DNA sequence: GGCTTTCGTCAACCCTTTGCTTATCTTCCCT
DNA sequence: AGCAATTTAAATAGGGAAGATAAGCAAAGGGTTGACGAAAGCC
RNA sequence: CUUAAAGAGUCAACCCUUUGCUUAUCUUCCCUAUUUAAAUGUUAGCAGCCGCAUAGGCUG
């Protein structure tokens, strides 16, 4: 990401050598979420099923985001294996889940 | 404006007889305009002398033969008898046009040095010019305040030898008209 | 307008001004090279001549067009110009009367509503609110207007002629432009001898009236000279906005007169508008 | 046609800051008018008005209390008590760098006028304070009003005193309109019948209570009319500006 | 007959914690 | 032994995450700055 | 002759200690730098040999 750089597109140049970000790779590890509502393709494991590119969050407003399933599991609501696997996948992804 | 002020000034000068005047005007181009009016109405270069002391390189293009414009610096004129008392027979072209002109259509800075100078003998030529010639200052309101002060000094010096001052300004302020009258009265 | 950078500010605003009107902009100040300046003069004298319809052939009058000339006080002195209308930045009342004399100078048709729109403030108000009319005006440090609002110091609707300058008023000079003008004129060109005055006596013997009363007292004024396209000093030719320029004459020789204050920075000479601060 | 002589950067220390009972700080225009008439007496150059500005001024003390002066046992007959500390009467002290501009009328060269003002100032005392330093005074003339402003701007940098007048009284408007009060003169209460303990025995003497006007500090260039900063002795046993009330 | 020294006489609070203003600058013009 | 050319255009947009806390002590002194009135030796 | 005239504020010092700002992030797509042209300015001031010459001449 650049702003004032007098150059339109930079590249991640680890010591000159062309490289790609670890977050790019780690996002591609966690592109396993095929368990949302309109499940046609795997999306990146996110607390909201959110993608910047498509401009939509596949798990927002329809009670399958990570926070409601986490609250549910904690309380006692039996999480379905896919929902359980999604919550576990977000836990090994990481992130602040408080508020 | 547009009523022919400078032509009326020449008419007023010629009402008293033959004309001997210094048309001191601001700007080079306004002196060029008054010279062109003087040329096309009745005045030749044996009586008129347009003086702009910078030798500007503004030439007329298109057709030199079909111009009928661009009043120039020749002054066939008549050399006055005062040139023999000036240094080295006055000078070349410029001071001969200054001193010996019956009608001197000039930029005004060739006349305001008559009132005096810091260093040198640059006072004598406009002094002896304004001694025997009338003074015609047109649109004196466009000058600065110190410029108008030294112009009224020139008016006082011109009136010191009986010559006639023609001021031609439409937007005159009583103050200006008054102090120019008081300079002429002194 | 009043000064050169004011003129290029009005020009650069009007060139970038989005409107349905076909604005065609000229710059007409005094800081210009020998060639360029002279060319502007001859063109303007032959297009603003309205005693006949010979100008219809020097401009494109077929298409409805706004031919706008942004100028400094070089237009209000010695110019036989005839504009349809003028917008005046206020500096002095004799400037108002002279730029009224540049509108309908050759015609005799009376205007119906209004042919002059006077600006509310000079542009030096945003730079110096203490004194703003001193540039090309008789306001100064000794003669300060109490208010700079032209509703306070001028009539809102007024037939501008020589009458306000011809009358002469010394009272209320701190809140009207005309009485400010008359005040200065009687307080500098007075019937005294002083030292820089007009009745000077006793001092003609001295060098004082030629030192403290300097004819054409200007600023230092050094001359940056253009020699065959190559400038001399710190000039740096630039490129104008090319939005609405109607006429632009090029120059190769000549000289520009730059004050020593603006010699510090580059005067940045340009083909369209001469000198500015950039 | 007006003539002025300006003494710029008059560093004075030990100024008696007690302008009156209720004013402590900058010396009022009665002090500088008294300085002007003092030179009218010693040097003979008769002074109409004085325009004074403050370059720097600090009252000695804190922001709420002035530093009192350790008094010396100088009265007669209190020996024996001289070993103890002398009792302190209230006289605040201050330092001040001033710029003075005297309206004078002179008929000789400017060099002897500058020399006379310098010889006065070398023996002068601004508000009870020793004049520590001062620049060489320079003469400037106000032929017209633009020349009056030239003299005005020649005192740069200084904060001159402009009179803003009394509406109701001093305390009220000092809070309301926030202007500064100072002694513009005095009010005579009683004729003094005992001239034995005075400076002159023939000069008539009156007990006085200081009248005050309300004033503002404006930089000399921001003052429109220089007559509103030139204080002079008015004929109401007070001092006043030539330009009257600053508006 | 003042006159100068030293000792005795008479008191009693409710304080608050920076701005005041805020600096002396270029158009014409021709040489 | 100086000569080194000109114009033309420099990217639109979408985002700059909230949730937590921000210590409690104990100190902060007074020492001089009194003028009238009244006894009371003393020139 | 400016609330004029006049005046020593001195001294002294232990701010202590303590500490988890952690957490997870897709910058990304897009595309014509195009076309010219004398390097001139003598462009070199040399190689032998005639000589005491680093004086002066000759040879191509």
């Amino acid at each position: 990401f650049v702003e004032n750089s007098k150059l339109s597109k930079q590249l991640f140049d680890l010591n000159g050598q062309a490289a790609m970000h670890d977050q790019k790779i780690g996002n591609a590890i966690r592109t396993i979420d095929t368990w949302y509502e309109d499940a046609t393709t795997p999306i990146a494991v996110e607390p909201y099923g959110s993608v910047v590119r498509n401009g939509v969050a596949y798990r927002a407003g329809n009670k399958t985001d990570l926070f409601t399933l986490m609250d549910g599991a904690v309380n006692g609501k039996s999480l379905t294996e896919e929902d359980q696997m999604f919550v576990t996948a977000n836990l090994i992804r990481g992130g602040v889940f408080g508020g | 404006t547009g009523k022919g002020k400078t032509l009326a000034n020449l008419k007023l000068l010629q009402h008293f007889g033959n004309v001997r005047c210094s048309f001191g005007l601001g700007m080079v181009s306004l002196t060029k305009q008054t010279a062109k009016q003087f040329l096309d109405m009745g005045v030749d270069y044996n009586s008129a002398a347009m003086v702009t002391g910078f030798s500007k390189s503004r030439f007329n293009l298109g057709s030199e033969s079909l111009d009928q414009d661009e009043v120039s610096v020749e002054y066939w004129g008549q050399t006055s008898s005062l040139s023999k008392v000036f240094p080295n027979n006055n000078a070349g072209f410029k001071n001969k046009k200054l001193l010996s002109a019956p009608i001197l259509v000039t930029t005004t800075d060739h006349l305001v040095k008559a009132s005096g100078v810091k260093k040198g003998n640059k006072q004598m030529l406009p002094y002896v010019r304004c001694m025997h010639s009338d003074l015609v200052l047109d649109e004196i309101d466009d000058y600065g305040i110190e410029d108008m002060v030294v112009l009224a000094r020139l008016v006082y010096l011109t009136a010191c030898y009986g010559n006639k001052v023609i001021i031609s300004s439409a937007t005159i302020t009583p103050a200006i008209s008054n102090i120019f009258y008081e300079a002429y009265s002194s | 307008t009043t000064t050169i950078k004011d003129c290029v500010a009005v020009t650069q605003e009007l060139q970038n001004w989005e409107t349905d009107l076909s604005i065609k902009i000229l710059c007409y100040h005094s800081r210009f090279v020998g060639d360029t300046k002279a060319q502007m003069e001859e063109y303007l004298s032959k297009v603003l001549n309205r005693k006949g319809d010979e100008y219809k052939k020097f401009v494109d009058t077929t298409t409805p067009t706004a031919y706008i000339v942004v100028a400094t006080p070089v237009v209000e002195v010695g110019r036989d110009f005839d504009f349809d209308w003028a917008i005046i930045e206020p500096s002095s009342e004799r400037s108002i009367v002279q730029c009224a004399g540049r509108v309908l100078r050759h015609r005799s048709s009376t205007p119906t509503t209004h042919n002059i729109h006077i600006l509310k403030y000079p542009f030096k108000f945003y730079r110096n609110s203490n004194i703003c009319y001193d540039v090309a005006g008789y306001e100064s440090k000794g003669y300060k207007l109490k208010s700079k609002n032209m509703l306070d110091i001028y009539k809102k609707e007024s037939i501008v002629n020589s009458v306000n300058r011809l009358q002469g008023d010394a009272a209320f000079y701190t809140k009207s432009l005309t009485a400010l003008e008359h005040k200065v004129l009687l307080d500098k060109l007075t019937t005294d001898i002083a030292d820089t005055n007009v009745f000077v006596g006793g001092w003609q013997l001295t060098a004082n009236p030629h030192e403290y009363c300097k004819w054409r007292r200007g600023t230092k004024n050094e001359d940056l000279v253009l020699t065959d396209g190559k400038w001399s000093g710190n000039v740096t030719t630039t490129k104008p906005i090319q939005s609405k320029i109607w006429r632009k004459w090029q120059g190769e020789n000549g000289s520009i007169t730059v004050p020593e204050y603006l010699l510090d920075k580059t005067i940045c000479y340009n083909d369209f508008y001469g000198g500015y601060e950039n | 046609m007006r003539k002025f002589i300006i003494v710029k950067n008059v560093k004075v220390d030990g100024i008696n800051a007690k302008s009156s009972d209720i004013t402590v700080g900058m010396p009022p225009a009665t002090t500088f008018c008294g300085l002007g008439e003092t030179m009218s007496i010693k040097t003979g150059i008769v002074v109409k008005a004085v325009s004074y500005g403050s370059v720097k001024f600090e009252v000695r003390g804190s922001r709420f209390n002035t530093s009192v002066t350790k008094f010396a046992w100088q009265d007669r007959g209190n020996g024996g008590k001289a070993n103890n500390n002398s009792p302190i009467q209230p006289k605040p002290l201050a330092d001040g760098v001033f710029t003075l501009c005297f309206e004078v009328e002179w008929e000789d060269c400017a060099e002897v006028l500058v020399d006379k003002v310098t010889n006065f100032i070398n023996t002068a005392r601004i508000a009870g304070g020793t004049i520590a330093s001062f620049n060489k005074p320079f003469v400037k003339v106000a032929k017209d009003a633009e020349e009056l402003a030239s003299v005005k701007n020649a005192m740069m940098p200084c904060y001159v005193v402009v009179d803003c007048g009394v509406e109701v009284n001093i305390f009220e408007d000092a809070v309301n309109r926030k202007l500064q009060p100072m002694v513009n003169g005095y009010k005579k209460l009683e004729k003094i019948v005992d001239n034995k303990h005075m400076r002159d025995k023939f000069t008539p003497a009156y007990l006085a209570t200081p009248t005050y006007t309300m004033i503002g500090y404006k930089m000399v260039s921001n003052v429109d009319n220089f007559d509103q900063a030139l204080w002079q002795y008015g004929e109401n046993t007070k001092v006043k500006t030539i330009g009257g009330i600053y508006n």
